[PDB]
């Protein structure tokens, strides 16, 4: 908080912030 | 974007002079854009909750009466602060983490906080209370007289309430086609294939009937006078058996009915 | 917001940088360090 | 009033909030009050008192003169729209006519919060103590739109702005109407000197006094210097530092004070000219404003309803204000319920109408209190005032509104008609007149 | 004076239930005509319904049935759901009589005069084995709802639901203006008996009101509005 | 089964969305990351919108309805 | 959920009450701060019989262990500070290891060395929960446990795991 | 058991300003909801004439005194609010008021232009003395309801013009009560009387008809 970084809790945890979001190959086709 | 202003400096001048064209625009930008509300002192996290903004008139902030318990906000010159989440993550955390209708139970005891209070409690209490010797009272007369205390449906009982024939707090017997009986009565009175949309007659106050119309159609009939503790029971029970949206909307309906009968 | 683009990644709060200087003024040598252990110029 | 019936907590609050009231334009006196109403006003000093028994010679909104038995004239100049230290209106108004005969120590003109010599910190409003559809909930309040239309809770507020033109190191500040880069319209309300003209309006961001200060070295932008060459507007040698109106503030200009160095005015070293603009505004009672009674009860205005849809008596007389029931019992300020009953008694009048003699309750009542016409004022000193037995009896003695019909029963309730649906309210609702303050 | 652009739209919930909206209205007309509409729908429309009944075998004994599954009280409230549009304008006695084990319905009753029963599939009672049932029905048109009105022995007066609208509920929202303070928006929810459809009931209500307020219009009729 | 028609922000239900990810915080990053994606596409990661978007739908709201329909994975690192 | 910051949630769950606390905030601070109790109460150092002797308006409690080994005596105790209730403790009663001998507050350090760390946390949660419940506040034990967990994290020769 | 009888209009005169009305026969329950449905429209929608803005030569704003007069300007404005005025002129007309010398300035001293009339001349406006002279023109417009003073910014109004709150409400006080016939379960009928009072701008029959005619227009299929 003092240095302005993401707090290591909630949405600041590594497993949550490094998520990769892409549409499924099936989804992109149907458009 | 719209051709109302050619450049930014025209737009800024436009807003500062409160040009009438900006109002309909503001509704479009405010739509589904959450805002955080907060009242000092902030004792717990529920002291900050996200809401959907509604353009209202005057210079006061209209606050939902249920969140008063969480904010400890009484309406005597009380002021609250507004914060505008900007980034996509900020708006996501507001809509998901800090949404008002998603935070009902106090994260200290698990008890419901948006549960109705003073005004709505007395309203629902009066609505479901049972008066002996009320207008329209069922007596089940026997000798040379029929029962004459039953009604074709809750709708007929309402037509009897508008006329001077029925009292909202009377012991009566009616048949309900859209409500579900209690556990014991559902088991025996109903062949165990299901118990929806099938007529069954129970004896409760018309108020208690209109009360159970506020609860989910899937919820059993309660048939009690609503002390505040009884209300905590049902909402606690609703959190276990139903999603939050069902609870949020049900408590909303409890607010409308609680206030209406609070004045009456 | 005006250009309608995504909102940028935040920087270093000026309050923090002011804090580092206030510690230096107390004869306290504070150094921000990366994994390498190399000092980083706060500017 | 009824101090002996309120807990020290809410009483302490009630005392603190009386000094928080604001002067209304109408300044109506309290219908149910105590003795101190009179003496507190005259001793405060905001009321014009005649120091010699005489007769009025002239009555003007500006001043009033009185000729005494000595033949010597005394004259009193009236404060008209003087701005108090906190922005409240200190207007004075005369209460005497031309030929009236006055006595030494009498009241000639009313102050801001006084009427006929006694402090009037609020107004008398018709109150209903029913909860009303949640709009009055958790100390909130709902009012009749009548209070807006009839300016009963309207109060004038004045503000004082100030800007000075001094001698800087680069040059002397000049109050002027010539501003570097502005439309002629934003100046359309300014005079030659550059100050806003009297009686002119002001919207947030508008200009009160045009002031300019030297700027150098310029070192303008290469991008900017070209636009200066194209449109032929010479880059002015000075920076615009003008006095504008603060955000949200609005109103009209009452007066302007100007102190100039050219004229032999006294100024601090380096200061040439001083100009002060006084702006006032009418404040209709609005949503969110804070109202309160003398018993420590307080709350914001949650909603203002049209007079059409408001709980109203069988008279068709709509109630001015609706107060929630749930906040009354818990706080031990039930003295507010007493003055509510007495409030209705005072505005309706009464006549004890003894069958044979004073009914057993009125054993201690003074004879002057037996009869009373409508709109009479009442005084109940704190620790020896009205008592319960006398109140019910006075509640039993009441007068028809216009027709023979009586509007309030012996326990102080009436059947109100829902203005929205039209059907009456099931249970008799307590109504009365309560003195509340802005 | 003349104002602009009020409309009326309807969303059908089911063949028997229709929801209506009025947009927009000037404050505070919502509550003004709101409760008057619902009240008009309830107790104004002419309709036919049952007034009194008498069944053979029903006598001094309070309420029991010689050969059906449910008590006489249950049958009374079953019969109260009978929807019959009549053209007789006066009490007419219908005829229903069945024998043998089976289920009696609305179709088991012959329509005497001006009567066209609109819910033939309506259940009335399930007959015992080798069971018979004889009963008369007094049907007379009317308005709204009149409780059971009470020479004859075995005559059972029943609560009579004359109007075709069973329940109507309303509330007023506020939206749809640029700089205005949330103009009123009227919502009304009416459930119909199948004798008539909802919008005809609404159209009839409006016709009743406009004719009822022409009472004051016919007085002077000079000063007016939009 | 019916709860009722939800209004604005409360749609879609949080419960039906939580079935699509591990935690509420994951759900936040999900919609957030995808929300930036859609906006980048409007002013050309560039894909979608996969669902038919009602005019002026905040790309955050579009990304939420996408997650409701299982239209995207949804991998945790 | 995984990311939940339960430490702050606990500190606030315990912090929001206290405006309702009027045997109050002083006692709560004494417990979390782990200070020597305001009026110290003795705990049994071993299980066995109890011999209650009364000095000149004093209370002298001796424990005859079931070993039976060296007796355990408690020299001087104010008679104005009443004994614990089971009724009130009397001569001949049987006492277990961690029992509270007199009414009052057990020194959390003393119950620590007697019953071990696992029980100190239980004693503190009880005492704290006794206060908030006495005023009527409903708080779940886990919040207090989160706070108390942070008190026994270190051992004298430093953090436990490290 | 329909009873067929056209709802009648009986009219009564309780006074010059107000006149009672009674309607019968009506179905049970209609008396209350219908009378109030008229009441709400009476108070809100009855068109009338109200003074929009006024001008006094000497004053530039409403927060100053006038030499010789006993009332300040804003006090005079509050006294001018009570004016009950009727203007058949669709467009804005400007009345005038000029008086001087010691005496009292009533509402009757106002000279109405062509087509308008003042219905309460006895109203005290101001009281003047020897040195006091009062000149004021008043702009009368037509409308309905209560409109707050239109700021001279919204219009192109002059700096001397003083906008004033406008109250177009010819109706003063309105109520109702029901005499309900609920006999021996035979022919229950509702009888409802309304008590309509006006400000003498228009008679109760004319206002009620205006509201009634307006109600007819809104109720539509
Ligand atoms: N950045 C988090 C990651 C924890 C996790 O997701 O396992 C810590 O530190
Ligand atoms: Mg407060």
């Amino acid at each position: 908080v003092i240095i302005g970084k993401l707090i290591p809790a909630g949405t600041g945890i590594s497993r949550y912030r490094n998520i990769q979001v892409q549409p499924t190959e099936e989804a992109r086709a149907a458009a | 974007d719209l051709n109302h202003a050619q450049n930014i400096k025209s737009a800024k001048r436009m807003v500062e002079r409160q040009r009438p064209q900006v109002w309909d625009v503001l509704e479009e930008v405010i739509a589904e854009h959450p805002v955080l509300l907060n009242r000092a002192p902030t004792l717990h996290r529920l002291g900050i909750q996200a809401f959907e903004p509604q353009l209202v008139e005057g210079k006061a902030i209209q606050l939902h009466p249920l969140v008063c318990e969480a904010f400890n906000a009484d309406f005597d010159g009380d002021q609250m602060a507004v914060h505008l989440p900007l980034s996509a993550e900020a708006q996501a955390e507001a809509r998901i983490l800090m949404l008002s209708s998603n935070n009902i139970l106090s994260p200290a005891s698990g008890k419901p906080l948006a549960m109705p209070r003073l005004d709505m409690v007395t309203g629902l209490y009066y609505l479901t209370t049972l008066v002996e010797g009320a207008t329209g009272e069922y007596q089940a007369a026997t000798k040379d007289a029929p029962e004459q205390g039953v009604y074709s449906s809750p709708a007929e009982a309402i037509m009897a309430m508008d006329r001077g024939a029925l009292s909202v707090r009377a012991k009566i017997k009616v048949r309900l086609t859209e409500l579900r009986p209690p556990t014991d009565l559902e088991a025996q009175l109903f062949e165990n294939g299901w118990k929806p949309g099938d007529a069954w007659t129970a004896e409760t106050t018309l108020g208690r009937v209109m009360f159970n119309e506020l609860l989910p159609k899937s919820y059993p009939f309660v048939n009690e006078q609503m002390h505040k503790k009884v209300q905590a029971r049902i909402i606690n029970d609703l959190a276990e058996r139903f999603p939050m949206i069902v609870v949020a909307q049900t408590v909303d309906k409890l607010k409308d009915a609680g206030f209406y009968w609070a004045t009456r | 917001i005006v250009k309608g683009e995504n909102i940028p990644e935040p920087g270093i709060p000026e309050s923090f940088k002011v804090l580092l200087k206030e510690l230096q003024s107390l004869c306290l040598n504070v150094e921000v360090l990366s994994s390498d252990g190399a000092a980083i110029e706060m500017r | 009033p009824f101090l002996e019936h309120d807990d020290a907590n809410r009483a302490l609050m009630g005392a603190n909030m009386q000094r928080q009231a604001v002067p209304l334009v109408r300044s109506e006196a309290p219908l149910v009050g105590t003795g101190m109403e009179l003496r507190a006003a005259i001793d405060a000093g905001d009321v014009v008192v005649a120091d010699k028994t005489g007769v009025i010679e002239e009555v003007s909104a500006d001043y009033i003169t009185v000729m005494a038995d000595d033949g010597t004239r005394q004259s009193y100049r009236l404060r008209k729209f003087a701005r108090s230290n906190h922005g409240t209106c200190a207007n004075q108004r005369p209460i005497v006519d031309a030929g009236q005969r006055v006595e030494a120590g009498q009241v000639i003109a009313d102050g801001p919060c006084t009427q006929n010599g006694e402090m009037a910190l609020g107004k008398n409003l018709l109150v209903a103590i029913m909860p009303w559809e949640g709009h009055n909930y958790e100390d909130a309040i709902i009012l009749s739109n009548r209070l807006v239309e009839e300016d009963v809770l309207t109060s004038i507020h004045i503000e004082e702005h100030e800007i000075d033109a001094r001698d800087t190191k680069l040059g002397a500040e000049e109050i002027t109407r010539d501003i570097p880069n502005v439309s002629d319209e934003v100046l359309a309300d300014l005079d030659e000197r550059g100050i806003v003209r009297i009686g002119a309006e002001v919207r947030d961001g508008d200009i009160l006094v045009g002031k300019v200060t030297p700027k150098g070295e310029t070192e303008l932008t290469p991008e900017e210097r070209l636009l200066r060459a194209i449109f032929g507007e010479k880059a002015r040698e000075v920076r615009d530092t003008s006095l504008k109106v603060p955000h949200g503030e609005s109103g009209k200009v009452i007066g302007i004070r100007v102190f100039s160095r050219e004229d032999d005015d006294e100024l601090p070293a380096g200061v040439n000219e001083l100009v002060r603009v006084y702006v006032a505004q009418k404040r209709k009672i609005s949503d969110g404003d804070k109202l309160a009674g003398r018993h420590g009860n307080k709350g914001v205005i949650g909603k203002i309803l049209p007079v059409e849809d408001m709980p109203f008596l069988p008279d068709g007389t709509p109630v001015d204000i609706i107060l929630n029931t749930h906040g009354v019992p818990r706080r031990m300020n039930i003295g507010q319920i007493l003055e509510t009953h007495l409030g209705w008694v005072a505005k309706a009048g009464w006549n004890i109408d003894v069958a044979a003699g004073v009914p057993d309750w009125a054993s201690k009542l003074p004879e002057e209190l037996y009869s009373a016409p409508a709109d009479s004022t009442v005084a109940t000193p704190v620790f020896d005032g009205a008592q319960e037995g006398e109140l019910a009896g006075l509640l039993g003695s009441t007068l028809p509104n216009r027709d023979g019909e009586v509007m309030v029963d012996a326990d102080g309730k009436s059947t109100l008609f829902d203005g929205r649906s039209g059907e009456p309210f099931p249970y008799p609702v307590t109504v009365g007149y309560m003195y509340i303050l802005k | 004076l003349i104002s602009q652009r009020p409309t009326l739209s309807e969303e059908t919930v089911a063949e028997n239930r229709s929801r209506f909206v009025i947009e927009p209205l000037e404050p505070g007309f919502g509550y003004t005509l709101g409760n008057s509409l619902r009240r008009t729908l309830l107790s104004s429309i002419p309709g036919a319904a049952v007034t009194s009944i008498r069944i053979d075998g029903v006598l001094h004994e309070f309420t029991t049935v010689p050969g059906v599954k449910e008590d006489v009280t249950d049958i009374i409230l079953n019969l109260k759901g009978l929807v019959v549009s009549s053209d007789d304008d006066e009490p007419v006695t219908m005829y229903l009589r069945k024998q043998g084990p089976g289920v009696v319905t609305a179709g088991d009753i012959v329509p005497p005069a001006g009567v066209t029963v609109h819910n033939p599939d309506m259940h009335i009672a399930t007959l015992n084995d080798k069971g018979k049932l004889e009963v008369e029905l007094v049907v007379e048109r009317g308005r709204g709802y009149v409780p059971a009105v009470q020479a004859e022995i075995g005559r059972i007066p029943v609560d009579s639901i004359y109007s075709p609208v069973l329940k109507v509920t309303y509330k007023v929202e506020a939206t749809r203006v640029e700089q205005r303070t949330d103009f009123d928006k009227l919502i009304i929810d009416v459930e119909t008996k199948n004798s008539i459809s909802p919008r005809d009931a609404l159209a009839s209500a409006g016709g009743t009101l406009v004719e009822l307020f022409g009472l004051a219009r016919e007085l002077n009729a000079d000063s007016e509005h939009i | 089964s019916a709860y009722d028609t939800p209004l604005g922000i409360t749609n879609p239900p949080i419960d039906e969305l939580l079935s699509r990810a591990s935690s509420k915080y994951a759900l936040v990053i999900y919609a957030a990351k995808r929300a930036r994606q859609i906006n980048d596409y409007y002013n050309q990661e560039y894909v979608g919108p996969l669902v038919e978007p009602g005019l002026q739908e905040k790309p955050l709201s579009i990304a939420l309805r996408e997650i409701h329909g299982d239209l995207l994975e949804h991998t945790e690192g | 959920d995984i990311g939940e910051a339960v430490g702050i949630v606990a500190a606030q769950s315990i912090g929001e009450p206290g405006t309702q606390l009027t045997g109050g905030l002083p006692r709560v601070q004494e417990l979390f701060e782990a200070r020597v109790p305001r009026n110290k109460a003795p705990i049994a150092d071993v299980a066995g019989r109890v011999r209650l002797e009364e000095s000149d308006k004093f209370f002298k409690i001796t424990i005859v262990p079931d070993d039976g080994g060296e007796e355990v005596v408690y020299d001087k105790l104010s008679k104005r500070q009443r004994l614990r209730v089971i009724g009130v403790l009397s001569d001949g009663d049987h006492v277990e290891v961690g029992d509270q001998l007199m009414e009052g507050a057990a020194d959390p350090h003393e119950v620590l060395r007697v019953q071990g760390p696992r029980e100190v946390q239980i004693h503190l949660v009880k005492e704290v929960q006794e206060v908030y419940r006495a005023q009527g506040v409903s708080i779940h034990d886990k919040h207090i446990e989160v706070i108390v967990r942070q008190m026994l994290r270190r051992v004298t020769i430093t953090e436990r795991a490290e």
